[PDB]
Order: structure tokens, then C-alpha cells, then sequence
């Protein structure tokens, strides 16, 4: 209380200070048993990839891997990530991964990111600007280049219009670059739309080949066909706990569920649409997330000038969840209940009031509305006052406030 | 020839339980009370796919058995195939050309197997994630679709990436059916206590629906 | 169509005539006022940061915004008790009803504390209570008074109002019989007290019938709770918005706080969570601002209700269209969810009759005038009446005073003013 | 503690200004909350970003302060309207409005000034010493019903009297203090008594 109120002295009153969330008792982890090794070794040691207009959308699924083998790898000339940081990959779970992979010259590897430009981005592989994934490459002059130039590697140099996100196009038709009506015939302003690198091993880095992978990621409500190397615990129920299901971290009472799911439902969700029921991926157990009990901590006290003693109302709580006294307003610890009723003093809620009195203690009681009085009514009864009084009630009103002014400029900028 | 679509072509929006909520989304849906084309099993033409489709057939001999979808439909490249082989369901993308009138006589990058009888389906393409939904029931009518509600249930997502521009229905031979197109529409929904939708509104239908 | 302003009425003004009413009604007109909204509180740290310790630290960049948000909703929450108390706890003692209903006809039974039921609610209050229709860091505090304590106060107010007139607001509940109470309210609006006794059986039956008609109005009319249901709906709507706002991105990669923390390095998550924090914070300041304004709006209605209590129940107001329409007699409070209902009881004249009038009369050639009321004739003889009921009295010494010779006055007439 | 309303207004201004000051120590995601640090460690093109955070934060605190001041001023203005009304009703006159000019039947009021406020001393009547009596809403005398021109008919058993409604002051029922309202028949609970004539 003293710290909440930022002072060493506090008057008689009832005060918010914290919320006692009943603490998360253990940390559950649950994932599908999909723990066979992902083919990332075959991807990042591939014999070759396709020419970049025909980039390989290699779907990776039904597996797990330690990505630290990969992000610490001495193989890569380029390793970049988007919507994710690599340290987290071993905690992650994914609906799918797609190793969008190809060969290009080094001067075009810089085109491989969101918002980037040039014919490889624009005519061979265009990212979503709303991406989630990673861009990875290694210089391959050691294997893809050959003396006399390796002409087996290609790119689209021309197209009528730019690619949409993840668009792919194998068309060989002659690009009409201008007013010449090509009609399938090459010539002035009529060009074949592809171009060949001809990779020589003596080329400088701008023309040296690179093997490239873009890991496009899919994360959605369906079961995780991919995860990092992290291992499950057993399942737990009916206790306030920390947990993870399928990569989703959470905390709550993992209650047994009256919430009947449809078969395809991996999750249930709140009015907030935050996750509110969960399935064990292995055990197929529907768990209903009741909140961990979250009692607002209203500290009840006389003033520190008067006494050092205290009582505590955990709002809305049942006392078993934590002398003690349950109320409709929550669990009142440390006050002493009284059968009598007086005028209120510290108001508490649902008719409860408290005060500190003499052997001294904080009493808590249902308030009295006042003295109770049967009037002498009838069809013929009267009273008339024989004597009276003057009186002088004092009424206090605020009428103005201290006229502030601020120069917003000197206040903000000094 | 026509029937009215009524409130047909509604399907489950996502893999999420929600408690009795009046939830909402914008998605590809069959436009409420649109008139939709009626076909007689005398005919199974090639039809556009456009954005996405509702198909339903009213049967008892169950003459309908599948669909073929893609670019060419003559298998000169990959083309999606679906056939409910009685107790089972074939799916393929084959370049093998089956019979040029494509009915069961009573290399593929993917290949797989799982009037009262109304059988109903919905199909849509989303970034090459091709999603399909379903239902089937007895009904008391041939000529028109039933006017009562039900949200169709997911069969598959096919992330196969085919440019499905055309499709055609497939038969078993020696019935009537209906087809129409989905549109991007704002919608309202009615969940229940068992995570299950029980009614919906096409917000784009009229000013009251807005 | 162009709306009607009502049907038109050219009132037949003249320098020589008056309409004076022969019969009336003791109609009862309902009124309804809000007094409190639901006592919400938000732990702004629980709402914003959802038990991410990372966020819970980061929020200190923004300093004392989280304390002043708790403080503002605390200030509102406190003055809900104040509103509820200051409308109802105006009476100092819990008066309780006599065992026998010897009121002289007036069938109070429907609005009294029900003497059989375990809770002191009235019959009409039960129709009201029966008419009317959170997990994520939001909370609802209880009201200070219970719903039954509220019924004890409305019961007590009503019991003082029955047993003792208005006196129990300003003194002891000086008892006086209820038929003598009505005679005072009549004596207020220029209706001489004899008129009650001269019509008492009828007057009581009008009241009894009017009460019954209010029961049927509230029983039938699903729209009747409009003001009180509105206050509930606005606050529910505000919280439902404030809950759905958790799901807006505010330009972060996700609106799920834990999701960011489950994907990102702290160096990124700082920037992303700066968006969510600023967003949720701006939304919470928006809600608190709208609650402060709406709490001032409810506090106007609470002061208005506290004044309707202090006047219409605890006296007879002189204020036209303050205590219901027309020449007000008395009023009864009834409790409700979040608010209060008044039954206002009012004398309304109904059967008009037209007459000749002169502002004065000459008997000695000196001008006589009504000591109270109007001078009137039908054409057969001259009379005086009190203002709002046609009681023709012979113009005499006994009901007039003289103000010099007649010469200045216009529309004055000769008449034979009598002396017993 | 009776002056709690005024002290509360002073505390609310003091609390608000102290809050508005203390927010200058908060960094709002800047590397320091002291503006001169950025200007003495960083150089323009980089410095601007941190300065813009501080501007944004300091500004939003000021926007909040001004908004709370408008609302708080509206409350004080409603209170000034109440005060102006009690000044006019209670000091420049007497109020018919029960308890408005202080609790009880109002007589009169005196204003006194105080910082940021006003106080009224409301002079009010309260009745103090009941006697019970029996009562009837009319008398009948000489076959005529009678009613009080002012007051109530009461008996101590031994006698009947008219008296004023809010202070016991009995007088004998007379043809002068009564008015006649016709024959005797209609009234409920009426009683036989003599009415005197002078």
C-alpha cells in the first residue's frame, strides 16, 4: 500500500495495490509426435536448384529439426529473417515450410527480399510485402561455374508485366519490347524472354553463381506439421498452470471441458478471440481454459497514524484458491466478523463495512441503514410539535480552481 | 433454366470453436437469393471456375461421381481430378488423359484415395490453397434447392498451386444438378454452445442486410 | 410526410369570458431516471501487458499513465456509491409500515414493501427488476448498497410519505391520517380541502384504478425501461468494444502479445510492443475519457433524481413540469436496476365549461373583488369560484374585499353583493 | 474534515501538476528523458528520432492533462451554477424547495468565502417535541359541516381545537375561524361539536 500510494503515511481507507493472480503452478509443453528429421540437410546441401524463373517451391512438412545446425552453418554467404529471429526457430512450430529455391548470380541475390526490385524479383520470384520467412544463400562458384561458362543456368530477363507475390511462369513466348508485331518471330524489339548466365569460375562476385533458398513460412490454426527440436511434457488438468500447445504459449486453469468441439477444431476462442480452449495434439484432449483466479487486492486499513494493522480483500476470489472471512465481494483475510450492525465506516461492498476498534482489531459487519421506527398511524391519530428549534447546517461548495497556464512549447522543448 | 440459391453455399469459416457468438468475416460466399443455373442428366459441360463455385446434385441412382478442374481439362498438363468411388474418394492431378467423354464405363505429381439425395459442395482458390466444403442429405423435392440453413463441412485444403480456370462434372454410365459462383462478401454468423454455426446473413444482399 | 405538431386549436379569447372546469382526474404519470452505471475497474497493466513481464517493464517508459487510469476509474467507482446513496439515503430513520391499511380507500398494496415476500420489493418493482436484461483484466465491483437495502430505503421513504405527510423529511414523522394528507395537497393547488371529503370515495377509486393501469402499462410495454436499459447497453457496448480492441494490430505484426514474444528477438519485440502498448493505451484513455463524460452525464441524472426525491416525495413542488405534469399532489419512488422510477400523482382538470366574467363587481358603486378565485356568471346569477374547480359561491362580504369606487375598472358590472 | 471538498479541489490541482511535472522524467522509449543529453550525444539526423519520441510522449501527457482539466472544470462549473442558484434562492430570498437551502424547513442563509470555494451557513427550522392527539377532518354544528380556514381539528380528549399545522397552538372552533361547506352528510370521520359565535 505505502508504495502503491507513493508515501510513508496512509489514512483510513480501502486501497487497490495489485491483482493476486494465483500463480502458474508448472510449465506444460505439448506438441505432435512428428519428431523425424526434416530434409533441410538435403536442401542446404542440394546438388543444384532450378533456374530462377522456375524456382523450386519445395514444401517441407511432417518433421522437426535443430535450426542451430543451419543458422550457425559455415555454408552460408547470406542468412536473413522476417517476422522471426533465428534463436526462436527451435521453439517454433509451423503449419508448413516452403524452401523456395534456385540459382542466380551474386548481383541479383540482393533482389531477394520484400520491397526489392529488378528482373529477378520482378520477372522470376516476387515476395509478398507482408512476408514471414527467411532468405538464405551461398556462393556456388565452386560447383555451378565451369570453364567456358556454365550456360545450363537461366533467368527471365523480360515479361509484359511484373509478378504477383509467389507468382511462377514457365512461358517461352517472344517478348515484344516495342512496336514490332513479333508474331512468334525474333528480331528488332522482339526478344526471347529468358537469358543464360554462362557462369565462368573466373568471374567476380557480381557474376559468380549463388545457390539460394527462401524459407516461406505458414503458421495457422491447423496442426503443426513442423517444429523445432523442443520436447513435450506429459499433459495436466484442473490446476492453474503455465503451458504451451503446438507452439502457442499460454497460462490458465486447464479445466476439463463441457465445450463440445467440432472434430476439425484445434482451438476455441474468447469474445476477445484470444485462445480459450485447446486440444492436446497427441492425447486429443479438449481442455477448457477457465481463468486463473485474479483477485484485485483491496487493502483495508485504519490510518498508519492510528494503527499498523491491516486486512485484505481479494475481490471476486473464493478463499480456497489462495483468520479468514468469505463474502459475496470476495475473500476478506485478516478482518474479524461481527454479528451486530452499526453505521458504515470503511465501505467494502454488498453491504459490508469495517472499522478498527478495541484487544484492538478490524471488525467487518453488514451495515445498518439507521434506527428503525414504527409510526403510530391510523384513520384518527395525529401528532403536532409543541416545541421546535433553529439549526445551522454548513454546506461547502467548490466554485473555481487554480488558474494554470502552460507554454506547451517551453514545456515540451526547454 | 434456373433455381434460386436461397441461403445455400454457406460453409465453415475457420478451425475455431466459439461460444454462441454473432461472429463476422469477409470471404468468398454464394450471393444470397441469386438465381443459379439448373442442369438435366440427359449434360456435363465445361464451365469456368472464376473465383470459386457452389455445386449441388439431386439424385437417387447417384449418377454424379466427380469433377475435373484445371487449365486444359484434356490432361496435356496437370489437371485436378476428384471422384467419389462409392465407399471411397479418389483425388489426382494427372496428365494421363482418361476417356474423352469422361465417365466410368459401367506420372501425376499428386494421386490419392480416401432425386431425394441432395449432395452439395463448395470450392475456392486462395493463393493456390484450394479449399473444399461439403454436405449431403435426403430432401423431399427435385426441381429446386431446399430453403433451410446448414454450414457445409470442410473436406480438404489442396495447396497444389494449379491455375484452375475451368472445370467439368464426372459420371458413372453405360438426376439433376445446379451450379453458381462465389463472390467476396461481408457476412454475419450465428454460433452455438457446441462451437457450431447455425445461421448466417449476407451483408451485401440488401440495405437491411447491411 | 411533414410531421404533425399536433392538431391546431384557436382558443376563443375574449375581454369578457372564462372557461372554468366542472370535473377532473387524479391521473398518475410515470417518470424514470438513471442513478448509476456499472462500477467497472481495469487493471491497465493486466489489460495492456497480460502478464508478459517484458511488457510489464517496458510500460514504465510511459510512466504514471497506468496509475492515473486506475485513479480515474476509482474516482468514478467511488461516486457511484455516492450517487446511489445520495438519492436513497436521504431519510435518516428506517420507518416501517403500520399493521393495518386504514388509509380511507387508497390501495397502496402494489407499491408497498410486499409484506409476505422474503425481500421487501413491491409488486411493481418486481415487474421492473424482471424487465431488464470481464476475464482479461476488466473487472466489475459490487454496488455498496444491496438491492434489498435499496428496497428498505424506498419502503421507508414511502412509509414516511404515507404515515406522516412530508414532515419526515424535515422533522420527526409527525403522524396524521392519509385522508388529511390528501386534504393538504389539495389545499396546496387552490383546491379547498372540503372538496376531497366531498368526493373521497371517487378520488380514491381513481387513484386505485390509475395504479392498476400503471401495472398493466409496465406489464405490457417492452419499451418502458428505455432510459435504464439504455445506460446498461451503452456500458456493455463500451466494454465489448474495449475487449475487441485487444485484437486490433495498431501496426504491429500481430495483436496477440504472446505471439510476438514467441517469434521475435527483444530488439524487435521492443518496437512491435511499443505499437501495441501505444495502441491499447490510447484505446484505454479513450474509454476512460468516455466513462468520465458519461459519469458526469449520469451524475446530472443523479442530482436530478436526488432533487426529485427531495421535492416530489419529500414535499409538493411549486415547479411546473418538475414533479410530473400539471397541478402536482404527491409522488412515490420505486427502485429499479441502476436507477429510479417515480409515480407522480397530479390533479388535471378535464370537463371544461364556458362562462361570463367581470374582473370586479359594483354593489355600493364601490368595487368588490374575489378574495381568492374568479367572479363568474351563467347569466341567471353572479358567483365566485376557486380557480380549478367550478364551485359557484354567492358573492358576499365573506368571499370578497373592496378597493374604492368603481370608475377605473373595465369589464366591471353591477351586482347585489350579499351580507348575512 | 468538514472542508474536505475544498481541500480535495486543491489536492486535485496539486496532484495534476505534480503528475504533469513527473512525466518529464519518463523517456517514452527515448535513450534519455533529458532533452539536452540527446543534443549533446547524438547529431541532428539521428538525434531527431529520439527527440520526436520525447515530443510525442510529453505532448500526449499534456493532451491528457488538458482533457482532465476540461472535465474537472465542467464539474466545478456545475458546482458554480449550484452555488449561484443557492445564492439567489437562499441569500437573496427563501426557498420553498425542501432541503435545498439546507436541511429542514428553510428560513434564511449566510455565505462565507473560502479558497477555491464558498461555504453557506443555512438557517433552518426543525420541529422538536411531539404530543399525540385524536383528529377528525371536519366538525358538524347546527346541521352544517365546518372546516378550518387555516389549521387542523384536534382533541386532547377533554376539549376540541383548531390549530396551525406545524406548531401546536390550539384555539376554540368558531364561526370566524371555520368556513361552512354545506350540510353534514358527506364527510368520513367528521365529529359532532359546538362551534362558538361571537
Amino acid at each position: 500500500t505505502k508504495c502503491t500510494l507513493k508515501s510513508f503515511t496512509v489514512e483510513k481507507g480501502i486501497y487497490q495495490t495489485s491483482n493476486f493472480r494465483v500463480q502458474p503452478t508448472e510449465s506444460i509443453v505439448r506438441f505432435p509426435n512428428i519428431t523425424n528429421l526434416c530434409p533441410f540437410g538435403e536442401v542446404f546441401n542440394a546438388t543444384r536448384f532450378a533456374s530462377v524463373y522456375a524456382w523450386n517451391r519445395k514444401r517441407i512438412s511432417n518433421c522437426v529439426a535443430d535450426y542451430s545446425v543451419l543458422y550457425n552453418s559455415a555454408s552460408f554467404s547470406t542468412f536473413k529473417c522476417y517476422g522471426v529471429s533465428p534463436t526462436k526457430l527451435n521453439d517454433l512450430c509451423f503449419t508448413n515450410v516452403y524452401a523456395d529455391s534456385f540459382v542466380i548470380r551474386g548481383d541479383e541475390v540482393r533482389q531477394i527480399a520484400p520491397g526489392q526490385t529488378g528482373n529477378i524479383a520482378d520477372y522470376n520470384y516476387k515476395l509478398p510485402d507482408d512476408f514471414t520467412g527467411c532468405v538464405i544463400a551461398w556462393n556456388s562458384n565452386n560447383l555451378d561455374s565451369k570453364v567456358g561458362g556454365n550456360y545450363n543456368y537461366l533467368y527471365r530477363l523480360f515479361r509484359k508485366s511484373n509478378l504477383k507475390p509467389f507468382e511462377r511462369d514457365i512461358s517461352t513466348e517472344i517478348y515484344q519490347a516495342g512496336s514490332t508485331p513479333c508474331n512468334g518471330v525474333k528480331g528488332f524489339n522482339c526478344y526471347f524472354p529468358l537469358q543464360s548466365y554462362g557462369f565462368q569460375p573466373t568471374y567476380g562476385v557480381g557474376y559468380q553463381p549463388y545457390r539460394v533458398v527462401v524459407l516461406s513460412f505458414e503458421l495457422l490454426h491447423a496442426p503443426a506439421t513442423v517444429c523445432g527440436p523442443k520436447k513435450s511434457t506429459n499433459l495436466v488438468k484442473n490446476k492453474c498452470v503455465n503451458f504451451n500447445f503446438n507452439g502457442l504459449t499460454g497460462t490458465g486453469v486447464l479445466t476439463e471441458s463441457n465445450k463440445k468441439f467440432l472434430p476439425f477444431q484445434q482451438f476455441g476462442r474468447d469474445i476477445a478471440d484470444t485462445t480459450d480452449a485447446v486440444r492436446d495434439p497427441q492425447t486429443l484432449e479438449i481442455l477448457d481454459i477457465t481463468p486463473c483466479s485474479f483477485g484485485g487486492v483491496s487493502v483495508i486499513t485504519p490510518g498508519t497514524n492510528t494503527s499498523n494493522q491491516v486486512a485484505v480483500l481479494y475481490q471476486g476470489v473464493n478463499c480456497t484458491e489462495v483468520n479468514v472471512f468469505q463474502t459475496r465481494a470476495g475473500c476478506l483475510i485478516g478482518a474479524e466478523h461481527v454479528n451486530n450492525s452499526y453505521e458504515c465506516d470503511i465501505p467494502i461492498g454488498a453491504g459490508i463495512c469495517a472499522s478498527y476498534q478495541t484487544s484492538q482489531s478490524i471488525i467487518a459487519y453488514t451495515m445498518s441503514l439507521g434506527a428503525e421506527n414504527s409510526v403510530a398511524y391510523s384513520n384518527n391519530s395525529i401528532a403536532i410539535p409543541t416545541n421546535f428549534t433553529i439549526s445551522v447546517t454548513t454546506e461547502i461548495l467548490p466554485v473555481s480552481m487554480t488558474k494554470t497556464s502552460v507554454d506547451c512549447t517551453m514545456y515540451i522543448c526547454g | 433454366a434456373y433455381t434460386n440459391s436461397f441461403t445455400r453455399g454457406v460453409y465453415y469459416p475457420d478451425k475455431v470453436f466459439r461460444s454462441s457468438v454473432l461472429h463476422s468475416t469477409q470471404d468468398l460466399f454464394l450471393p444470397f437469393f441469386s438465381n443459379v443455373t439448373w442442369f438435366h442428366a440427359i449434360d456435363n459441360p465445361v464451365l469456368p471456375f472464376n473465383d470459386g463455385v457452389y455445386f449441388a446434385s439431386t439424385e437417387k441412382s447417384n449418377i454424379i461421381r466427380g469433377w475435373i478442374f484445371g487449365t486444359t481439362l484434356d490432361s496435356k498438363t496437370q489437371s485436378l481430378l476428384i471422384v467419389n468411388n462409392a465407399t471411397n474418394v479418389v483425388i489426382k492431378v494427372c496428365e494421363f488423359q482418361f476417356c474423352n467423354d469422361p465417365f466410368l464405363g459401367v506420372n501425376c505429381t499428386f494421386e490419392y484415395v480416401s432425386f431425394k439425395n441432395l449432395r452439395e459442395f463448395v470450392f475456392k482458390n486462395i493463393d493456390g490453397y484450394f479449399k473444399i466444403y461439403s454436405k449431403h442429405t435426403p430432401i423431399n423435392l427435385v426441381r429446386d434447392l431446399p430453403q433451410g440453413f446448414s454450414a457445409l463441412e470442410p473436406l480438404v485444403d489442396l495447396p497444389i498451386g494449379i491455375n484452375i480456370t475451368r472445370f467439368q462434372t464426372l459420371l458413372a454410365l453405360h438426376a439433376a444438378y445446379y451450379v453458381g459462383y462465389l463472390q467476396p462478401r461481408t457476412f454475419l454468423l450465428k454460433y452455438n454452445e457446441n462451437g457450431t454455426i447455425t445461421d448466417a446473413v449476407d451483408c451485401a444482399l440488401d440495405p437491411l442486410s447491411e | 410526410y411533414t410531421m404533425s405538431l399536433g392538431a391546431e386549436n384557436s382558443v376563443a379569447y375574449s375581454n369578457n369570458s372564462i372557461a372554468i372546469p366542472t370535473n377532473f382526474t387524479i391521473s398518475v404519470t410515470t417518470e424514470i431516471l438513471p442513478v448509476s452505471m456499472t462500477k467497472t475497474s481495469v487493471d491497465c497493466t493486466m489489460y495492456i501487458c497480460g502478464d508478459s513481464t517484458e511488457c510489464s517493464n517496458l510500460l514504465l517508459q510511459y510512466g504514471s499513465f497506468c496509475t492515473q487510469l486506475n485513479r480515474a476509474l476509482t474516482g468514478i467507482a467511488v461516486e457511484q456509491d455516492k450517487n446511489t446513496q445520495e438519492v436513497f439515503a436521504q431519510v435518516k430513520q428506517i420507518y416501517k409500515t403500520p399493521p393495518i391499511k386504514d388509509f380511507g380507500g387508497f390501495n397502496f398494496s402494489q407499491i408497498l414493501p410486499d409484506p409476505s415476500k422474503p425481500s421487501k420489493r413491491s409488486f411493481i418493482e418486481d415487474l421492473l427488476f424482471n424487465k431488464v436484461t470481464k476475464f482479461n483484466g476488466l473487472t466489475v465491483l459490487p454496488p455498496l448498497l444491496t438491492d434489498e437495502m435499496i428496497a428498505q430505503y424506498t419502503s421507508a421513504l414511502l412509509a414516511g410519505t404515507i404515515t406522516s405527510g412530508w414532515t419526515f423529511g424535515a422533522g420527526a414523522a409527525l403522524q396524521i391520517p392519509f385522508a388529511m394528507q390528501m386534504a393538504y395537497r389539495f389545499n396546496g393547488i387552490g383546491v379547498t380541502q372540503n372538496v376531497l371529503y366531498e368526493n373521497q370515495k371517487l378520488i380514491a377509486n381513481q387513484f386505485n384504478s390509475a395504479i392498476g393501469k400503471i401495472q398493466d402499462s409496465l406489464s405490457s410495454t417492452a419499451s418502458a425501461l428505455g432510459k435504464l436499459q439504455d445506460v446498461v447497453n451503452q456500458n456493455a457496448q463500451a466494454l465489448n468494444t474495449l475487449v475487441k480492441q485487444l485484437s486490433s494490430n495498431f501496426g504491429a505484426i500481430s495483436s496477440v502479445l504472446n505471439d510476438i514474444l514467441s517469434r521475435l528477438d527483444k530488439v524487435e519485440a521492443e518496437v512491435q510492443i511499443d505499437r501495441l502498448i501505444t495502441g491499447r493505451l490510447q484505446s484505454l484513455q479513450t474509454y476512460v475519457t468516455q466513462q468520465l463524460i458519461r459519469a458526469a452525464e449520469i451524475r446530472a441524472s443523479a442530482n436530478l433524481a436526488a432533487t426529485k426525491m427531495s421535492e416530489c416525495v419529500l414535499g409538493q413542488s411549486k415547479r411546473v413540469d418538475f414533479c410530473g405534469k400539471g397541478y402536482h399532489l404527491m409522488s412515490f419512488p420505486q427502485s429499479a436496476p441502476h436507477g429510479v422510477v417515480f409515480l407522480h400523482v397530479t390533479y388535471v382538470p378535464a370537463q371544461e365549461k364556458n362562462f361570463t366574467t367581470a374582473p370586479a363587481i359594483c354593489h355600493d358603486g364601490k368595487a368588490h373583488f374575489p378574495r381568492e378565485g374568479v367572479f363568474v356568471s351563467n347569466g341567471t346569477h353572479w358567483f365566485v369560484t376557486q380557480r380549478n374547480f367550478y364551485e359557484p359561491q354567492i358573492i358576499t362580504t365573506d368571499n370578497t374585499f373592496v378597493s374604492g369606487n368603481c370608475d377605473v375598472v373595465i369589464g366591471i358590472v353591477n351586482n347585489t353583493v350579499y351580507d348575512p
